[PDB]
Formats: C-alpha cells, structure tokens, sequence
C-alpha cells in the first residue's frame, strides 16, 4: 500500500513444511534403484538368450 | 473565491450574530470596536498556527496595519468557524456572556473545521524488521531488511 506516500510491501515469510515427505519418497527410490530382467521361457536355449 | 473574505467581513460578523451592531436589532456601530476586532483577529491567527494548524490565513507582510480592507484568503468554508471562536474571545470586552445555544453552534463549527484538517499518520515499518523470501529481495528489489526512515 501506499502508506504515506512511499510503496512500503507486505513481510512475505516462507516456511517450506511440504518438502519433507517429498524427499523421503525420493530417498526411497534412490535406495533401491530396479531395472529391466528379460526373464526365460520354456525352450532348450532360452536361458542362454536371456542371459 | 466566489466573494473573497475581507477582515472586516469576518468581525462584522462576529459583532451582529451578538445583537451588538447590526441594522436588525436596534442600530449603530463604532469605529474603535473594528480595529480592535481585527488586531483581535490577527493575534488568533498567530496563535492557530500551534494547535489547529495553518488554514491558509494572509498575515500582514511588514509591519504596517491589518486594516479591515484587506483580503483575509480563507476560504469561504471556514467563516462560521472563524467567526464563532472570534465572538467567544472578544465577548468579555462588552462584559457579557454567552448563552448554551450560541456555544454549541461554535462546538458544531469547530468540529466541522476540525474534520478537514486530519492526518492520522500511519505508522511505518521499523528498520530491523526482516522482509521475507516471498519477495525476492536478491534480484526483483534490494535490501532485504526495511529502510523505515527516509
């Protein structure tokens, strides 16, 4: 507001409170990574192939 | 103005709203009572620039003499005011003294006056007062912390 003529601004405090659990959750991931597997099937040389 | 105050305007009307020379009461008036008035005038004026504040009165430049002629520059607005508060200071020179009706059409203007005179000046921020990081006080503005003086 003007406040006497000058543009004196609102105090605009900020306290991050929802960062927390984000992190956690992304903490969890990067703890235990998992990729692709290409399981076997039922055949004589499918083992070889997966592998 | 629309007619332009002169000092003379503003005891003469002070003197007739007192029943003391006015063509509709009985008659007369004196040329002693006028020069007193204004010098009357003048000091109040002098003495309104402390608690009611400048209003726009022309005082006299140099020494000379007011003169009832000369050109007053309130604004027509303040008449009753002014002349209410003049009536009220030099009554006691005619030893009499004011009924209730005439003091509280005197409050009634004063407060009128007083109402366009305000300020109420709005208290600013301190100087050790932090300004948060909502406002980006790095790159938009600078100086985070208020300034609070100027």
């Amino acid at each position: 507001t003007k406040l006497d003529e000058q543009f004196e601004k609102y105090p605009k405090f900020e306290i991050n409170k929802v960062a927390t659990e984000l992190n956690r959750i992304i903490a969890e991931y990067r703890n235990n990574r998992i990729t692709v597997k290409f399981r076997p099937g039922d055949r004589e040389a499918s083992e070889e192939l997966a592998n | 103005m629309a007619t332009v105050l002169t000092k003379g305007e503003i005891v003469l009307f002070a003197l007739r709203k007192f029943a003391i020379a006015s063509n509709a009461s009985l008659t007369d008036v004196e040329p002693q009572s006028i020069e007193d008035g204004v010098n009357d005038l003048e000091d109040m004026m002098s003495e309104w620039m402390i608690n009611p504040g400048d209003i726009g009165y022309a005082f006299a430049t140099g020494d000379e003499q007011p003169l009832p002629d000369d050109e007053s520059g309130l604004p027509r607005k303040y008449k009753h005011a002014v002349g209410y508060q003049l009536l009220l200071r030099m009554l006691s020179d005619y030893s009499l003294e004011p009924t209730p009706q005439v003091l509280s059409n005197a409050q009634r203007s004063y407060d009128a006056l007083m109402t366009d005179t305000l300020v109420v000046p709005s208290m600013r921020r301190r100087g050790d007062f932090p300004v948060g990081q909502g406002n980006k006080y790095d790159v938009f503005t600078s100086d985070r912390y208020y300034p609070g003086d100027l």
